[PDB]
């Protein structure tokens, strides 16, 4: 689900960033798998539980 | 290939050149010359 949303966003020419922005379309959710966070993983994996 | 896969936002312009003295046919896309060409015969009518 994360990579599908990331592909949809790079279709919209999104870019990685630290803060959340609208015109800059930056978000910390576009990160490599080797450096993810526990909170984000838990939030993403909650619905399927 | 990088642009392919979604909807772009830049118009594509294709230009066609005809030489009526030697029957040479060339096509250019966005100012870039293509590698495809055609050769015709004298007394040939062509419609764009």
């Amino acid at each position: 689900t994360h990579e599908k949303w990331a592909f949809d966003k790079i279709q919209n020419n999104w870019s990685y960033g630290e803060n959340v922005d609208e015109e800059l379309k930056t978000h910390p959710m576009l990160r490599p798998y080797k450096t993810f966070s526990e909170k984000d993983k838990e939030i993403y994996r909650w619905p399927i539980k | 290939p990088g642009q392919q896969g979604r909807i772009s936002h830049t118009d594509l312009v294709i230009g066609c050149l005809v030489d009526l003295a030697t029957g040479l046919m060339t096509f250019t896309a966005n100012g870039k010359e293509s590698n495809t060409f055609f050769q015709v015969e004298p007394n040939t009518k062509l419609f764009p």
